[PDB]
Parts: C-alpha cells; structure tokens; sequence
C-alpha cells in the first residue's frame, strides 16, 4: 500500500486578531504512472486440421464495445452509456483449445 | 494608505527573473548545392475546458460523398507548416528561382522553445489576467511511427501564418475513419457508424513529453530521396525536334 | 454541384478528384486568353473571386493545353497513357504544399507528386501533437465547487528548417 | 387574481457583469411594485439550487424589503443546474396543493431566467422536458426567459408550450432590464 | 487493443513486476479570487506525504472488490480512496435495547 | 489608469518559469516472454480541513 | 470577460515549484543495548508586531 | 464559492521558497592584546520617488 | 570635467573601439491594481528581442 496525505499547513497566528487556530486550503496533485510486467507463456502448438474458434471481440449490450460511436447513428437502446460501451460479457480470453 | 498617495508611482508585484537567452531563427541560408531555411511563429493553444474525444458523424440524405463519413475529434492540436512560401521570404524564393536550376526537399528540424504554459484569473476590476505556471504542461507527442491517421498535405486551411509577425494557432487534430453505413430508419438517410474496422485512437495511451515553461524540445526528419522540380523550362516543342 | 472530373457511384454520390493528375495542367495562358480548367483548384482567389493559378506554360508547350483535342480516325479530349509518352508536371509554385502522404496501398503509378503540389512521400514529415495536460482544480472543505479544470493556454516559438537540395542551373548556349 | 408567483434566476459565472446587474435591476422593480396579496419566492440556481424562503411568503412591507435585499446580495456560482432549479420552483408552488391549501384559489405563475444550457445534474434536455411536465402536470404555465444568443432556445420554447406557457428572448443590450420588465407586465396581472 | 494482442498470442499470464511513480507533483493552494470563487496557485512548500508500507505493518484493504480503482481511462483524474480499516474488538449491549456495538 | 484602457491588451501577472521535461508514460510493450504494461493517471488529492 | 465564464473552470495563479524532498521522521528503533527515538512536530512562531 | 467557506481554513497564495541560511553577528571577542566588535542592525532606506 | 580634462592634456582625439553591453534586462507584465490604476510585476517569461 501506498498511502498519500497533504502535510497540513498552520494558518497565521499573531497580531492579527481574531484569527483563531486554521489550516491552509491546500490539494495536491500528481501523475501516477504505474509499470508491471507480466510473464507470458508461449501458446501450445496446434495438431488440429480444423481452424481453431476465432478470438472474438466481446460483445456490448448495443453496438460495439471499446469503440466510441455516435449512439444516434444506431438503434441501440444504450444511450446512456454516451456511444462508449463496455461488453455485457467479461472478456475471458480461453477461445482456443487443445486436447487433454 | 494607497501607492496612489504619489502621484508618479506605480505599485509593483515583485515578479520573478529569468535570464535565460533564445534565438528567433529565421532566413535562408544559401549554398551552391542547398539552401537552408528557417522561419519562426509564435504559437498559441487555447484552453481547452473539456477534453473530450468526440465522433464525427454528418447525416447524409446537392451532391453527398460516395458514402457518409465520420472519423473523430480529438482533444490534442497539431502543427502543419506544410506550404513552401513559409520556408521562403519573397526576397529569398526570387533567389531560389534566379540561381539554381532544381529544388527536392532533404532534411527538416521543428523545434518547439520558449513554451509557457500560462494561468489565467480574474483580474482586479474585471477581465482576466495571465500568469507562467510552474506547474503547467505542454503535452508534446511526435508520431515518428505514423501510428495516428496523417491528415497533413491534404490543402487544408491549417497551415502556419505566412507572415513572421502573426501567431500560429494549430488546428485541431481530428480524422476520418472506415465505418458501417446504416439506415437511419424509415427515412431511408444514412449514418457511417463505427464498425470493428473503425479506428478509434486515443493519443494519451501513448507515451509522450511534458514540457514545462521555457520548456524545448525538438523533432528531427530527414526526407527520402525523390525527383527534383525542375525551375528551368523548354525552348523547343517535344513535336517539333 | 459537384462539376469537374469525379468518381462515385451516382451523379449525387461523388467525390471531386480536382485538381486531378500532375501531368495535366488546369491553367495556362494560351496565346491570347488565360485558359482555366474545369479542374482547376485556386489558392485562394483575388477578391468568391478571380482564382489564384499557377501558369502551366511548360504544359501547354507540350500539347497539354487545357482542351487538347486527341483523334482516333473519333474526336476526345482524353488521351490514354502511351508507351513512349513523355510530358511536364504542373510547376511548383511559391505557394504549393511541400508534400502530402502517399496511401500505403497495395500499388501506385508515378506517385512521386502529389496532385496539390509537392512531393508524394511514403513516410513523410511526422505529425507533432500538442495540448495542455489539463490540471485538477480544488477539491476539499470548500463547498459547492464540483469538479473544475484550471484554465490554463500554452503560448511558444515554433521554429522550422528545412534544408532542400538545390541543383546547379544548366549551361545557356544561347546568343540572345 | 391575487397570484403566487415564483421566480427561478441562473446565477451562473456567464451571468457576470451586465446580465446578472440588469436581471437584478428587474427583479427590484418587479419587487416593488408587488402587490400586497400576492404570494411569492425567488430561486437561485448555479452549480447548487438555493431558495430565499423555501416556501410562498405573502408580499408584506417587511418580506418585499428583505427579498429586495436577498437580490442585492447573492453573487455567481459557477455552473447551471437548470433541472433542479425549476423542480425546486415547481415544488414550492405545488405545497399549495397540500400545506399551503389557502391560496389554492390564487393564479400560480412559474418564470424562470436562463443565459445557459445545463451543465450541472441532468443536462439531458429530453429527460427535464420530461421532469417539469410531470412535475407540474398543467397547473400553472412556465414562462421561459432566454437571455442572450448562448442558450438553446428551442428547448425552452418547447417547454413552456408543454406547460401552457410561452418562452421570450431577452437581447443582451442596454435596455435588457426594461426588456424583462416589458414580459412580465404582460403575466402580471 | 493490447488486451486482445495478449489473449491472441501467448498461452498464458503470470504477475512478474510492479513499478509504481508519483511524479509532476503539485501543492496547490487556494484563495479567494477577485470577483468570487477561488483561485489556485502552486505552492512551493506545501508537501505531499507519501508512505509506502514495504513492511505491511498497516492493515491491507486492497483487493477486496472495492470501488476504489484508478480510472479506466486515462483521459479521467484518479480520486485515491481515503483509507479506512476494520479492526477486531468487544461486542458491549447498548444497554437495555439488546442492540450491540 | 487601467489595463483595459488598451482593449485588445490582457493583464500579465508574470509567473515563473518551469523548464523541466517530464514523460506521460503509457502502453504495453510485448516480447516474447513478457509484456511491460504502464499506464499513467492525473490524481487529486482534496484539501482535508481537518 | 471572466474566468466563471466557464462554468467549470478556476483561475490559477501560476506559483512557483519546488521538488525537494524531506522526512516526517517518527518511531523508536530498538536494539540490545538502546533505542534510538525520534518523534516530528510541526511548530507555529507567530507574528510578533513588536 | 469561497475558501471562507470552510471556517477553520485560510486562502493560501503559494510564495516562493529560498533555504540561504545567514548569521547574524553580534558580540565583542576579547583577546590579550585585542577585541573583536561585531554589531549588525537592520537598516532600511525609503522609496524616494525623485 | 573629463572633457575639460581631455581638452586640457592632449593633443588629438580619434575614435578607437566601442562596446555596448545591455544589461538588467526586465520585461515587466503589467495588470489592473486594487483600487485602481495598474501595477507591474517581472516576467520570466517576457523576452527582449536584441538584433
């Protein structure tokens, strides 16, 4: 875990009357930029004369997932998603088999 | 009490000092086998307050396209300086064209200097005032991999000023893209709708600099080998040899 | 309308191909009247107005004119590309685009030119994107602010060189 | 008619200068020449809706001073809630249906000032077209004031003809408080 | 698109190596601006604690299925969750009404 | 005297300069063996009052 | 003209940057034959105006 | 909006840092045959406006 | 009093050499002043074009 806080910063304190015990309005801002490398295994070879199945897109609940479309151009029913859609389906990956 | 209680002062804010020198770079440098020329603009980037990519879709329905377009906006801008009369004072293409028989293109630098990035507020009895910000970034992505759709060299109004004293404001950056055309009902008019072919390109899940003020930074490109223009013409007919 | 050369698929259903190939000039003086093609495309015009045009006399010296009839004994203004054709591109011109992107087609003829002007590259000159990364404003104790950016513009130099390879001019044996 | 009048005022950062002055110097005038059985109150919208008595005050010496005073006083805050600015608007007239059954007899009128779309909340127009109708379910007519040439003034004359109204532009000149004062005689009695 | 290239090509996938930066940090303060609102300016000695818990003497919430995920595009600013953790303790009868705390 | 006197003139606050060179990092790069995945997000942190 | 113009926009100051870094040092280091303590405060001195 | 909006908070303007560190130098040395004087004021000297 | 001095002690002038050196360059932004008038802040951003 990474935890982040704003250093609070003490208001005046002095001559100036009434000013009571305050913090200074401050936020922080930044860039987090995050770097993992994953470990890929090579896919197992394949005997079968027949195609394997397609590694198909996942579908969206209307048009096209990942894409941003213009949500008037097509009947779709999912305007509220503003023409960018996640598919109604987890994308799973396991399209192509191999025997046991 | 009030600086106004003289009459000749002036209240001053303090501001800071930064004695950096740059060069405005500008003229042609001729040689006996090649010219260099360098011209300079300043730029502006306006504020953008949303930066949304949007899609690009005209209905069709008087000559339409073969079929209806569509393509993207997106929220970056992009420099075109892709007109000769900028590389060339009038002075120095009468030059060009009295003293050399060929021009082809070999090399070119776009550095991009003095960035400020600027704040701005309201200012003390309305309007705005600017500040420099520290803080503030020019995001800067050059495409040396052509990976985002080339619009440049299509005779678009984008082209840098063709004067040294105006500002450039590069257009922003948008393209067409391959789509389905799909019936917009019973009105038998027509929409390009994205389709799996359609390239939608987001330019901040790339890698790219940020440049600070008085940031530089600098892209280089050299040209392929191509055909020379011929600045000389014919004193015979090709028929009548 | 759409008038001049065009492709498409029906009279409404078109793009324009203005200005057309290189190897055709669309406008010249001819001998006595500036001649301009229904092709033509003018960088800007003299103010709608009188269109700006390069003058293609080296064309038109070429039997490239502007209405260069051909007859095939029958008469058309097309001429077919012939073996041992040999003609002048549209001259460059103060104003002309530098280069424009050759489309990685599969196959292209004598695409060294492109039709507005300049050079006809593969890999041209890559394209240089800019915006502001935009900045968070407040979010805290204070109430009623939402979610705001910071109104932030960029302002700097852009400089430009470019080197052209320049070749010598020919020998004149001219007297006059 | 005695009526219950409500007014709903953008108080967005567009608003700035010459249009929240001029729609102010209206709103005085329009307070005081109020007459002593009508009923009223007054909506601010921005980025927040807030309301100067959450309920219908009857227009006494005292409550015409102090609303006076509330138009003085409020400043810019930033965006435009439109929806709920004239939900909140429809609310307050509609407590005459059940707390308020007193003025059931009084003429209800809802005006509402805009220079803006919506840009805070429900920004989607067919769904606030949707929420005032069914909200004021032909009760009462919506004038709409489009003030300025940055507004989609389609959707506010569609919704007044949907809720027996009719919208009015207001030009942004010199003369926009006489403009706004010019309308609201033509409703005010 | 990269997603996609990872399930066409390779057989399998395994976590190796995280890399986390924090950079283009900016303490803003604020203050009133002319005219109403506030306004924003970088703060050259407000500072942004960061603590990285190598040692996981901190309760860990991570990983629970919670709302709290960086934006999924990059085009969104991340609000990083506040951090709150559950702690064992004494189940005490609120007294006659048999409700626990 | 005020800056508006000039109407096509804005008032300038003269801020600091900041000439540092910083990278948005983000995509995937594939091998082999092993993809390197990075992407980069703006966070806020708000003012906590207390 | 005005920054509230947008609705969703502050004004910015452009002030100044300062990438330093420094320790909140806190907590007791033991050891066989010691402990190490340290603890932090932030400390206010306020303005004296005489 | 308003930052006097939280209670407790105080609007912050950002000014610069600058970690110099100088000594003021007072104290007379005392040595067998000399002394060292050190004294420092804080001087100011007006705007003149002519 | 140097050209006094220079007319008093020596026979002939010429010019020899010349240097211009500019130097405490400040480009000042200007802004609208509370209560009133404008005020001046410097720039680090403003430049001083020198041919």
């Amino acid at each position: 875990q990474i935890f982040l806080k704003i250093l609070p910063q003490s208001g005046p304190i002095g001559g100036i009357k009434s000013m009571g015990i305050t913090t200074l309005v401050q936020y922080a801002v930044g860039i987090m930029t995050v770097t993992m490398t994953f470990k890929l295994g090579p896919r197992k070879a394949t005997g079968r004369w027949n195609p394997q199945p397609g590694v198909y897109p996942p579908h969206a609940a209307g048009h096209l997932p990942y894409v941003l479309y213009d949500p008037t151009a097509t009947d779709a029913k999912q305007h509220h998603r503003h023409g960018y859609e996640k598919p109604e389906e987890l994308w799973t990956a396991k399209s192509r088999v191999h025997p046991l | 009490t009030s600086v106004n209680s003289a009459e000749a002062s002036t209240g001053a804010g303090g501001g800071g000092s930064n004695p950096v020198k740059s060069m405005w770079s500008e003229g042609a440098t001729f040689s006996a086998n090649s010219v260099t020329c360098t011209f300079s603009r300043q730029f502006l980037i306006p504020y953008d307050p949303e930066h949304h990519y949007k899609v690009f879709s005209p209905a069709a329905s008087k000559v339409c396209t073969i079929s209806p377009i569509m393509g993207y906006s997106t929220p970056w801008r992009y420099l075109d300086f892709n007109a000769l009369n900028l590389f060339f004072s009038p002075l120095e293409f009468q030059h060009l064209i009295e003293n050399y028989g060929s021009i082809a293109p070999d090399a070119l630098t776009v550095t991009i200097s003095e960035i400020a990035v600027k704040d701005v507020t309201d200012k003390t009895g309305g309007g705005v005032q600017v500040t420099d910000s520290t803080t503030g970034r020019l995001c800067m992505l050059v495409d040396h991999e052509y990976k985002y759709p080339y619009v440049l060299g299509q005779g678009q109004d984008t082209l840098a000023p063709e004067l040294p004293i105006w500002v450039y404001f590069p257009p922003q950056y948008a393209y067409l893209t391959v789509g389905d055309v799909n019936t917009q009902g019973i009105s038998g008019d027509s929409k390009k709708l994205a389709s799996e072919e359609s390239a939608f390109y987001v330019l901040e899940h790339s890698s790219f600099q940020l440049l600070g003020t008085g940031g530089t930074a600098t892209m280089s490109y050299k040209f392929p080998p191509v055909p020379p223009e011929n600045l000389e013409g014919c004193s015979q007919h090709f028929y009548e040899m | 309308a759409l008038t001049g050369l065009s492709t498409g698929t029906s009279q409404n259903t078109r793009i324009s191909l203005r200005p057309g190939p290189v190897s055709q000039p669309y406008h010249h003086w001819d001998t006595d009247k500036y001649v301009t093609g229904i092709n033509a495309i003018s960088h800007g015009q003299t103010t709608q107005g009188v269109g700006r045009f390069p003058n293609e006399k080296e064309q038109l010296k070429q039997l490239q004119g502007l209405n260069m009839h051909t007859y095939f004994p029958t008469d058309q203004i097309e001429r077919p590309l012939m073996v041992g054709s040999v003609w002048n591109r549209r001259a460059l011109h103060y104003e002309s685009q530098l280069w424009s992107k050759i489309p990685n087609l599969d196959d292209s003829f004598k695409t060294q030119f492109a039709a507005l002007g300049g050079w006809g590259l593969h890999q041209p000159p890559p394209q240089i994107f800019l915006k502001i990364l935009p900045q968070s404003g407040p979010i805290g104790g204070i109430k009623s602010m939402g979610i705001t950016t910071l109104v932030q513009y960029a302002v700097g130099i852009m400089t430009v060189t470019m080197t052209f390879k320049l070749g010598p001019r020919k020998a004149t044996g001219r007297w006059n | 008619m005695p009526k219950n009048v409500v007014f709903v005022i953008d108080k967005s950062g567009s608003m700035s200068g010459r249009k929240i002055q001029q729609t102010r110097e209206a709103l005085i005038k329009i307070l005081d020449d109020l007459s002593p059985r009508d009923q009223f109150n007054l909506i601010v919208f921005s980025t927040e809706a807030t309301q100067w008595r959450p309920s219908l005050v009857p227009a006494s010496a005292e409550n015409v001073n102090k609303a006076r005073s509330f138009a003085a006083g409020i400043q810019a805050l930033g965006g435009t809630n439109i929806n709920d600015a004239m939900l909140m608007a429809v609310q307050l007239l509609d407590s005459s249906n059940q707390e308020e059954r007193l003025p059931e007899g009084s003429v209800s009128l809802i005006i509402l000032l805009t220079d803006g779309d919506p840009t805070v909340g429900e920004t989607n127009p067919r769904s606030i077209q949707n929420n005032v109708r069914e909200a004021v379910s032909g009760r009462y007519s919506l004038f709409c004031l489009g003030f300025g040439f940055d507004v989609s003034y389609a959707f506010l004359e569609k919704l007044a003809l949907d809720n027996g109204g009719l919208a009015r532009r207001i030009h942004e000149d010199s003369d926009s408080a006489l403009q706004l004062q010019d309308f609201y005689q033509e409703v005010a009695n």
